[PDB]
């Protein structure tokens, strides 16, 4: 990004030392940002560096503007007086005057950017913790850049073909626009109204699928399997997963590790598949196709396959508890009603075209061998309840009795009967019982043993039983399938008194972030308007240039639709950031145009029917002011194209945040170039 | 998030008994801790886990210090041999390195 | 009661008292154990109600059990309700009274009766077998449920003879535990009631609103004839004071 | 400095037993406390200080 920005600056100014003066603002801004975030206590991660990479161009624009202005002033001075006659005194004077002529506007523009992206600190929770560092570092970098531009840049600027084509292409369009401004504003309104077409096709999700070098495999199955069978299933599924050429290691495991952070019982597979470096396969096999091949290769009837990254999966399980991205919780107080409702919902969900699989957790899926100890019979032989259940807690059981020490180690002891006495319930009814009377009897003479069903594990959220339903959909959108499931389970499934249904997982966080972003726009607009009145001291110009963000939004959403991205929190942040850049471009344009209209033409209008010289002032404000705007737009787009076309680690979020800004910086400036002069001419009359 | 794990062992007790005598008094007691956002909890044939997730902007150690008090307050009601032990100072996302 | 200096954190004090509690626990008697108090004080008694039954049907011992085992748990879930206490009523108690004359005839001492009574209320099964198809968990009964179970336990086994049952030395019955608190309404008679205690440093109006909403939405699940009559409510004073101050400011 | 003392009593146990069963699990556990600079510890015929 730094290299490309330097190249663009050197190609636009065609002066090496000017390019150096322009780019020296980036390293010092980076240094200031790093110092401030070290003082605060942040570390270097994807978000911080992403914020700095996003702020690169927004911090170089203000310096290149002043550099171009000083260039023009020096050129004019040289054109006025003979060459080969100069000294440091007059040069320093003219450079300082040229810098002061345009400093305040760009300073207030950088302040606009900063304090208009500041309102994103209101995010709370997962998205807040994710986007905190980004906003922090972006604000720090922009503040340092503004400080340097208003303090340091003049000093080292005083110490140290293409535009003709732009003018030739701009002249006639500008004239024909100034001829009729009303029709121009009308076609602008229509170009804003034509935004409703892509908004429907753009999807919706919480966050992009940030892919890493590994991925988890956690299938859902019934708890009715043994230990040896579970180990055999693990072995066969691991050997089947290893059959894919993009797998280096496979470490499968069932049950739990010896830690409190793992509560998984047996019958629950959790494998960690390690993928080879992506430089070891055909450059056309993405992660989605690898997941598809894995899903198609390890069918293994009896499992509901699920593939997710480790970090994201564990963060989801921590924040919500549902491993899958989409999930439905059925609450209530009765277990039978909850189980029936979960079964119904699970059976209805797998008919949605986008869903790939759906599985509900059963509550009553546990087999019990109930031994009702009759107290009358147990008393007839003279033995308490404890004495008759010791024959099943220790003989048929094997509970621990103690532990032996060996240096530092310790190992437990067991005690139980042989295996031939726990074969079948009929083998229990024949258990030999040595009564306290030193007698021989069976277990059927003192207790009735039968087989039944009941709860295997009781999950309760907020002290209320709940049943979770895991949904898996990889082909269709997230919000689309969520709305489809809502409609389906609200149409063809009837509720029962005492039970509720709630969508959880990514959808709750998505809705929270959506509400926050929806209520966050007014603050940004108000800050922009305040800082604009602070610079132009008029409400007219403030509203004039603040009415330019809609074009930016239209362009951003169009580019989002064109690139195939979905609407998420990253795109929201992108729009909240693009608003400020659009406002900054409008400020620059209107400031230059205003100086133009202020200098010459304040004399002819008092004589009515005088519009010939009013257009020449606008022309002058669109002949001398064409290079700065083109340069700002070029550097803004060039400092963002790299992170847009980037394909690496963590590039998903940055590309999603950059796409809206690059989309808007092509539509808002191109339209502003014709809407600002038109509306300003209309306002001056 | 800020999560505290409470793991209790009840040797050989059907899920319903361990849920009535161990998990319920813990899930209903931890909901009164200052700053507790939610309290998940599930009991198995011999164990009972309770996850207390707190609000945003809460000190990771203030939460443990405040959960210890309610643990002491509820210890007087648990069964004879049952004892609720606090979890480690890490979470599920803390699994950094794994070897075989 | 330990009262601290001014400007002290309400939680720092508890955290510092816990340490000295641990330090002194090693010196207390065998079975004594010092338990910390709730997170509220005496001034935290925000809301108080009484469970009335104008039908002469539900006895005094049922109202208190209903309170303790339903409302103490339904209201305790409110965000900032530090505690819910029960006042008045009667607690159900299994009283086994022994006759000296009939106890001497059999020649049994009280120690054996006690050891046999307190050794038949365990429930634990810690095995796991396989039925040739899948896992099979193991249970074991042992909980005491009804009264006849108390008369069906044997104290000593007579070799080839009628063993002595608890029904032979001691008769069982239900009774009221020694009452520690008595409550009563206007002039009618004793009544069981509850007391909501708020956490120190939180707003009372929101807690009262939530408590009233829950007690209202629970009015359908209560038995027929039982009603909850409020005896003390602090929201009325809050409303009156706020209205008075607002009117004063306006005038 | 900020020092915390942990005194444990094991009646009548040779220094090695009290060091293996009492002092070692304490010295190795207290080294994970946030902010613990060092953890000294020694066990005697009946006691263990950390």
């Amino acid at each position: 990004e730094f290299i490309v920005v330097a190249v663009v600056c050197a190609l636009f100014l065609w002066h090496v030392r000017s390019a150096l003066v322009a780019i020296i603002s980036l390293p010092l801004g980076l240094c200031i940002a790093f110092i401030v975030m070290h003082f605060q206590g942040l570390n270097a991660n994807i978000m911080s560096l992403g914020g700095i990479a996003i702020a690169v161009g927004a911090m170089v624009d203000a310096a290149i503007v002043m550099i171009e202005n000083a260039h023009k002033r020096l050129e004019e001075w040289q054109h006025q007086h003979p060459d080969a006659t100069l000294d440091n005194k007059t040069r320093w004077q003219v450079i300082t005057d040229a810098s002061v002529e345009v400093g305040p506007a760009l300073f207030i523009s950088l302040l606009i950017i900063t304090l208009s992206f500041i309102p994103i600190f209101t995010l709370e929770g997962q998205e807040g913790r994710l986007f905190g560092p980004l906003a922090f570092t972006k604000t720090y970098a922009m503040a340092g850049a503004a400080l340097l531009a208003i303090v340091v840049i003049p000093i080292l600027m005083g110490y140290w073909p293409l535009n003709r084509f732009l003018i030739r292409v701009y002249h006639p369009l500008l004239l024909k626009v100034l001829h009729w401004p009303k029709t121009t504003l009308l076609v602008a309104a229509l170009s804003v109204l034509t935004v409703l077409w892509p908004l429907n096709k753009v999807g919706g999700e919480f966050l992009p699928q940030i892919n890493e070098g590994d991925l988890l495999y956690m299938p859902s199955t019934l708890p009715g399997i043994s230990a040896a069978e579970a180990a055999s299933m693990l072995q066969k599924t691991d050997k089947l997963i290893m059959s894919v050429p993009e797998v280096a290691r496979v470490f499968g495991k069932t049950g739990k590790a010896e830690t409190a952070t793992d509560s998984a019982p047996l019958e629950m597979v959790e494998t960690t598949i390690q993928l080879k470096p992506q430089e070891q396969w055909r450059p056309g096999m993405t992660m989605d196709k690898i997941i598809e091949e894995l899903d198609n290769t390890v069918r293994l009837p009896g499992l509901a396959n699920l593939w997710v990254p480790p970090i994201r999966n564990r963060i989801d399980m921590l924040s919500t508890g549902i491993k899958s991205p989409i999930g439905i919780k059925v609450s209530g107080t009765v277990l039978a009603d909850i189980d029936a409702m979960a079964e119904q919902i699970e059976e209805v969900a797998r008919t949605v075209p986008g869903v790939a699989s759906a599985l509900a957790e059963r509550l009553e899926g546990g087999r019990y061998i109930n031994v009702e100890i009759n107290r009358e019979k147990a008393a007839r032989y003279g033995m308490t309840v404890a004495d008759v259940q010791l024959f099943v807690t220790s003989a048929v059981g094997g509970a621990m009795v103690g532990e032996t020490v060996e240096g530092i180690a310790r190992y437990p002891i067991n005690l139980r009967y042989p295996q031939s006495w726990r074969d079948s319930p009929q083998a229990l009814r024949q258990l030999p019982i040595l009564t306290p009377m030193k007698q021989q009897i069976t277990l059927a003479d003192v207790a009735d043993i039968k087989v039944s069903t009941g709860p295997s594990m009781l999950k309760t959220e907020n002290a209320r039983p709940t049943s979770w339903i895991y949904i898996d959909a990889r082909d269709r959108d997230m919000v689309s399938v969520v709305h489809d499931l809502q409609k389906a389970i609200a149409e063809k499934v009837q509720l029962k008194p005492g039970t509720s249904v709630a969508f959880s997982g990514q959808f709750e966080l998505l809705e929270r972030a959506n509400h926050k972003l929806k209520l966050m726009v007014p603050m940004t607009l108000m800050i922009i308007f305040v800082l604009l009145y602070l610079a132009f001291r008029r409400v007219g110009e403030a509203l004039l240039i603040i009415s330019s963000v809609p074009f930016a939004l239209v362009g951003g959403i169009w580019l989002l639709w064109w690139m195939g991205f979905h609407l998420s929190v990253a795109t929201g942040t992108g729009f909240i950031a693009l608003a400020g850049v659009a406002a900054e471009f409008g400020v620059v344009m209107l400031m230059y145009l205003r100086h133009a209209i202020e200098a010459v033409p304040s004399l002819n209008n008092p004589q009515t029917f005088s519009e010939q010289k009013l257009d020449e002032a606008l022309y002058h404000g669109a002949v001398l002011r064409v290079r700065p705007k083109a340069m700002t737009v070029a550097v803004i787009i060039a400092g963002l194209l790299p992170i847009l076309w980037g394909t690496g680690a963590g590039s998903e979020v940055m590309s999603r945040i950059a796409a809206p800004m690059i989309g808007g910086m092509i539509t808002a400036p191109l339209l502003s170039l014709f809407i600002i002069p038109a509306a300003y001419k209309l306002m001056w009359l | 998030d800020v999560q505290v794990i409470i793991k209790t062992s009840y040797p050989g007790q059907a899920p319903q008994i361990v849920e009535n005598q161990v998990t319920y008094p813990l899930t209903t007691t931890m909901l009164s801790v200052p700053g507790a956002k939610t309290v998940r909890g599930f009991s198995q044939f011999g164990d009972s886990y309770v996850y207390v997730i707190f609000e945003d902007g809460t000190d990771p150690y203030w939460a443990r210090s405040r959960v210890l008090e309610y643990l002491n307050q509820v210890q007087g009601k648990l069964p004879a041999g049952v004892s609720a032990e606090l979890g480690p100072d890490a979470t599920g996302v803390g699994w950094i390195y794994e070897y075989a | 009661y330990v009262i601290f200096e001014d400007g002290t954190d309400p939680y720092w004090a508890r955290s510092r008292v816990l340490e000295y509690l641990n330090q002194v626990q090693g010196k207390l008697p065998a079975g004594v154990s010092a338990e910390l108090g709730p997170d509220a004080t005496g001034v935290g008694w925000i809301y108080e109600y009484a469970l009335v039954d104008r039908s002469g049907k539900h006895d005094l011992a049922d109202l208190r059990s209903l309170q303790d085992w339903f409302l103490k748990y339904e209201l305790k879930t409110i965000p900032d309700v530090a505690e819910v206490a029960s006042v008045g009523g009667v607690v159900k108690e299994y009283q086994v009274v022994i006759d000296p004359q009939r106890l001497a005839q059999y020649g049994i001492s009280l120690a054996e009766v006690k050891s046999a009574l307190d050794a038949s209320n365990q429930e634990a099964g810690g095995s796991s077998i396989e039925l040739a198809e899948a896992e099979y968990m193991v249970r074991a009964s042992g909980y005491l449920q009804t009264l006849d179970d108390f008369n069906h336990i044997v104290l000593k086994a007579s070799e080839n003879g009628v063993p002595v049952y608890l029904r032979d030395v001691a008769k069982v019955q239900i009774g009221p535990e020694m009452r520690r608190g008595i409550a009563e309404l206007n002039g009618e008679g004793e009544v069981a009631g509850g007391v909501v205690i708020l956490r120190s440093g939180k707003n009372a109006r929101e807690v009262i609103a939530a408590v009233k909403d829950k007690l209202e939405t629970l009015k359908s699940s209560l038995p027929e004839g039982v009603e909850i009559v409020t005896t003390y409510d602090r929201s009325q004073l809050i409303d009156r004071a706020i209205d008075n101050l607002s009117g004063k400011l306006l005038e």
